[PDB]
């Protein structure tokens, strides 16, 4: 129950903020919020505890706070070596236990902002004749490697069936990823048109396919 | 303070995940000892903890399915998860938690992590479908679907058209099988006359496929 | 000086190991001559209890207990379960009853 | 003598304008250095707050 943004940009040095939004039962109580730094391929390390107190090894850069129903981490002095995923953590009484956040991906310079390339594909005529349906959303040529896909039947968003992947380095040193919506054929026919909208820093690309 | 966990890797559903984590440089009863897991995609879940006295603190949503023991003597503590679904495929860490009231407050000195993939099977072959173009230049591809284990070759016309190809990376879906989709953008005016055969090859399952793409 | 003597209290169906990192003895611990009485699991109802001690010795005894004011009402119901809390203390010439006032202090 | 300094308390979700006909300053007013915190509407819930100085 700790809602974090999935991505944050940043040029070296510049201060950058990470939100940790919580409910009246986790940070809306006296429960401190802490942070942990997961460098790729490594275990997490303890960052700020007690909402501001940093342990031995943490530079002046890392500075946190807690206010009302949310916390906020601040990375001022962005080095190269700060590329990692950051998580907040506290105690939720409704779950009677300790809760983490979804995580935020910290990305730094230098290849400039690259808008994605989205090519959507409707179910193959051959696949509908096996009683299956698979919509395929293809995402190429974006930077940084942090996108969030959202599927929408004509208005309502689709919760289940999605199998998004972790972005990876292209040849162009950009990032790419695919997302697959698994549908039943009668679900594909019983709607006007399904849309794939990939979200990136400011851009929200909405490709759309319909049964023809 | 060292912290490293070992145990079962791959196991099939409805089995009993058993792990065990060893410590170096410290001692129990000062703090709590917790297991925290992370699915391969996203998230972080606290499954439970225990103290020297055997006093546990379990996640209610995983109680009746989890048991954590402690070997006070051997400086290691275990983990028993009892009817494992495919939702339990994740990385499992052990970590020391600072005892503050009732059970721990934060976690210092995490372990390293071991991967536990819980999927059923097995060396399967792919179903491959055509990705037709529609409606300057257009995009069309192939869909390799429900295959295992990697890798696979996605040649276009037996290795005669790379200019415009973009083979995408696989996706490990919840069923344990993989899936990819390699696409090619080509001029829309010659769509047209030229023909495009994608020739998927899967040496793990010995199978080869040559499916051709055409418009509507 | 002071000479200590065990009260001889015995607890069942609760936790008697409530500790903290502010009282360090090779990691978290608590007051030496006290025990932090906790519910058997987080948020579980605390069973109403009654414990008693007789002063057999010839000199008067120094009985010291503590009422715990938790950070938040939420934390209070985490350690001792939900619902109103009350602690009454009785002797021949003393009868007071304490209600915890939870809330944040610096 | 006595020199005052503001402690800087902000409020949100409650009323701060309690007043009385006993502290009469050209109408009904309250203590000068104090604020009578009330709840938004009559019988509404007062939310638990924490304010430091």
């Amino acid at each position: 129950a700790l809602t974090q943004p999935p991505s944050v940009s940043g040029a070296p040095g510049q201060r950058v903020t990470i939100s940790c939004t919580g409910s009246s039962s986790n940070i809306g109580a006296g429960f401190d919020v802490h942070w942990y730094q997961q460098l790729p391929g490594t275990a997490p390390k303890l960052l700020i505890y007690g909402n501001s107190f940093r342990p031995s090894g943490v530079p002046d850069r890392f500075s946190g706070s807690k206010s009302g129903t949310s916390a906020s981490l601040a990375i001022a002095g962005l080095q190269a070596e700060d590329e990692a995923d950051y998580y907040c953590q506290s105690y939720d009484s409704s779950l009677s236990g300790v809760v983490f956040g979804g995580g935020t991906k910290l990305t730094v310079l230098g290849q400039p902002k690259a808008a994605p390339s989205v090519t959507l594909f409707p179910p193959s005529s051959e696949e509908l004749q096996a009683n299956k349906a698979t919509l395929v959303c293809l995402i190429s040529d974006f930077y940084p490697g942090a996108v969030t896909v959202a599927w929408k039947a004509d208005s309502s968003p689709v919760k289940a069936g999605v199998e998004t992947t972790t972005p990876s380095k292209q040849s162009n040193n950009k990032y790419a990823a695919s997302s697959y919506l698994s549908l039943t054929p009668e679900q594909w026919k019983s709607h006007r048109s399904y849309s794939c909208q990939v979200t990136h820093e400011g851009s929200t690309v909405e490709k759309t396919v319909a049964p023809t | 303070l060292q912290l490293q966990e070992w145990g079962a890797g791959l196991l099939k559903p409805s089995e009993t995940l058993s792990l065990t984590c060893a410590v170096y440089g410290g001692s129990f009863s000062g703090y709590y000892w917790s297991w925290i897991r992370q699915p391969p995609g996203k998230g972080l879940e606290w499954i439970g903890e225990i103290n020297h006295s055997g006093g546990t603190n379990y996640n209610p949503s995983l109680k009746s399915r989890v048991t954590i023991s402690v070997d006070t003597s051997n400086n290691q503590f275990s983990l028993k998860l009892s009817s494992v679904t495919a939702a339990d495929t994740a990385v499992y860490y052990c970590a020391r938690g600072v005892w503050e009231g009732s059970g721990s407050d934060n976690f210092d000195y995490w372990g390293q992590g071991t991967l536990v993939t819980v999927s059923s099977a097995s060396t399967k072959g792919p179903s491959v479908f055509p990705l037709a173009p529609s409606s300057g230049t257009a995009a069309l591809g192939c869909l390799v679907k429900d295959y295992f284990p990697e890798p696979v070759t996605v040649s276009w016309n037996s290795g005669a058209l790379t200019s415009g190809v973009h083979t995408f990376p696989a996706v490990l879906q919840s069923s344990g099988l993989y899936s990819l989709s390699s696409v090619v953008t080509v001029p829309s005016s010659s769509l047209g006359t030229q023909t495009y055969i994608c020739n998927v090859n899967h040496k793990p399952s010995n199978t080869k496929v040559d499916k051709k793409v055409e418009p509507k | 000086g002071i000479d200590k003597e065990a009260m001889g209290f015995t607890y069942s169906g609760i936790r008697t190991n409530g500790a903290t990192s502010a009282c360090r003895r090779s990691g978290s611990s608590f007051y030496a001559e006290m025990k932090w009485l906790l519910s058997n699991t987080d948020n579980a109802a605390f069973p109403q209890m009654t414990k008693s001690y007789k002063n057999t010795r010839k000199s008067p005894a120094l009985i010291v207990w503590g009422i715990h004011h938790s950070v938040s009402t939420a934390e209070q119901t985490k350690l001792y379960g939900s619902g109103n809390k009350l602690v009454t203390v009785g002797s021949s010439n003393y009868q007071q009853s304490f209600v915890p006032s939870p809330g944040a202090r610096p």
